[PDB]
């Protein structure tokens, strides 16, 4: 999977650098992204979902992130992952409306001071892992 | 090749000749019948993949066999309907619950019923019904049903028994799969149509 990134990589900037056989080019990268979704499209257990999402920190996420394999990440095995990171610390959250995030950002927006100076304790709190969370560090 | 000489002359007979077998499945203390290449098929499993059907009654006579279940899921994948009569016709799955809960969680699965060649098997909670089903082997489906096999239907998302909290504790990709896996075995026309009344 890590050699077929690279290779989609270096066959893109090929296809950039020919502009003769650019086309060519495209259609190999094409056929290494193909490659690299189909791999992790077969993972049925989480085991295999994670080795493939980062191998032996979701490097290979953000390689692919970096390389353009839009298929790859936006693929449902990959997406239920990074919703696992984002949605951390906060599980109920999840399953709420579309209002009740609204009603939460600006909860967020009118108590910003008090839990910005509550921060210094934070970290031995409780509230210190939910604001630590990727969500609520977009809220904020 | 670890495999000694009369072992592969009956795996190669099993693959291609019903003589040669029964010559060597006959009055022979050696030629044992769960013996398998280094990453090949069971003997069972060879006869099954390749359509042959009085070779794997050879084979399922003997007591004692390996692989039963990843052969009777490999005949249901395809239209082979007189190999999977064959093998649930075997007392295996009459005297167990192995026809009818799902490999990865039938028992403490301490023998290889479902294993296919080294660890894997399909997806573990693939039933043989839910595999019928989802290939849409209408035979295959009205068989499986007659033998007592249905589709568990999953619970709801936010149910909260303790089997539910226990699988989406550990491995929550695993249980996600596997409620998908049911739901397309449960929504294929087949399994609606032979299942239920007013379908
Ligand atoms: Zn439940």
């Amino acid at each position: 999977v890590l050699t077929a990134l690279e290779l989609s990589n270096e066959l893109a900037k090929l296809a950039n650098i020919e502009k003769e056989f650019k086309n060519d080019y495209r259609k190999l990268s094409m056929q290494c992204k193909d490659f690299v979704v189909g791999v992790l499209d077969l993972c049925r257990d989480s085991e295999e979902v994670e080795a493939i999402l980062n191998g032996d920190s979701l490097s290979r996420v953000k390689l692919a992130i970096k390389y353009e394999v839009k298929k790859f990440v936006a693929h449902p095995n990959c997406q239920q992952q990074l919703l696992t990171i984002w949605y951390e610390n906060l599980s109920g959250l999840r399953e709420q409306t579309i209002a009740i995030k609204c009603l939460v950002v600006l909860v967020v927006a009118l108590g910003l001071p008090f839990l910005a100076i509550g921060y210094w304790i934070a970290p031995c709190s409780r509230l210190g892992k939910i604001l630590r969370s990727p969500f609520m560090k977009f809220v904020a | 090749t670890s495999l000694t000489a009369e072992e592969e002359r009956f795996l190669d007979a099993a693959e291609y000749n019903i003589p040669v077998v029964r010559k060597m499945l006959e009055e022979s203390k050696t030629l044992n019948v769960n013996c398998v290449d280094y990453m090949g098929q069971n003997a069972l499993q060879l006869a099954v993949g390749n359509e042959h059907l009085e070779v794997t009654e050879l084979l399922l006579k003997k007591e004692n066999l390996a692989r039963i279940g990843d052969a009777l899921l490999l005949a249901i994948s395809k239209g082979y309907v007189r190999i999977v009569e064959a093998i649930l016709n075997h007392p295996g799955f009459a005297a167990s619950k192995r026809l009818t809960l799902s490999p990865c969680e039938q028992e403490l699965q301490d023998d290889d019923f479902y294993a296919y060649d080294e660890d894997g098997t399909f997806s573990p909670d693939i039933t043989p019904i839910i595999l019928a089903a989802h290939c849409q082997k209408y035979e295959v489906v009205h068989m499986l049903l007659m033998k007592g096999a249905r589709i568990e239907r999953p619970h709801d998302y936010f149910c909260k028994c303790g089997d539910c909290m226990e699988k989406q504790r550990h491995d929550s990709f695993s249980h996600s799969r596997s409620r998908i896996n049911a739901y397309k075995g449960l929504a294929s026309p087949a399994y609606l149509s032979l299942s239920s009344e007013d379908p």
